[PDB]
């Protein structure tokens, strides 16, 4: 691939110089969580217990 | 009552009294009951994110 496609190849050789996000220090590290997918929705289903 | 002065002689002297505290800690049993799905038929409930109805 990367003897075909130079612009993939200086893509990952430039990639590096890229800077982190800023938006890291105002989260701790387990609060965020990576998913996979690109477009449309996602459902979290959170389940709690009471006494009768 | 107040200490006895120790003068000539005497024979009632003041007494120093002693008594006994019984102290008992009680514990109760409890118990709760809750409904779940049987192991076999989880596979029959077993969604792609939950896993219960």
């Amino acid at each position: 691939l990367f003897d075909e496609n130079y612009y993939a190849k200086a893509v990952a050789n430039i990639i590096g110089e890229v800077k982190d996000p800023i938006m890291y220090k105002w989260f701790s590290p387990d609060q965020i969580e990576d998913v996979d997918l690109q477009m449309g929705y996602q459902k979290t289903v959170k389940w709690d217990a009471f006494l009768n | 009552a107040n200490p006895t002065t120790i003068a000539n002689e005497v024979n009632t002297i003041s007494t120093i009294g002693f008594s006994s505290e019984v102290v008992r800690l009680n514990y109760l049993k409890l118990q709760y009951k809750f409904r779940h799905l049987k192991q076999t038929s989880e596979k029959f409930y077993t969604s792609d994110s939950y896993i219960g109805d």
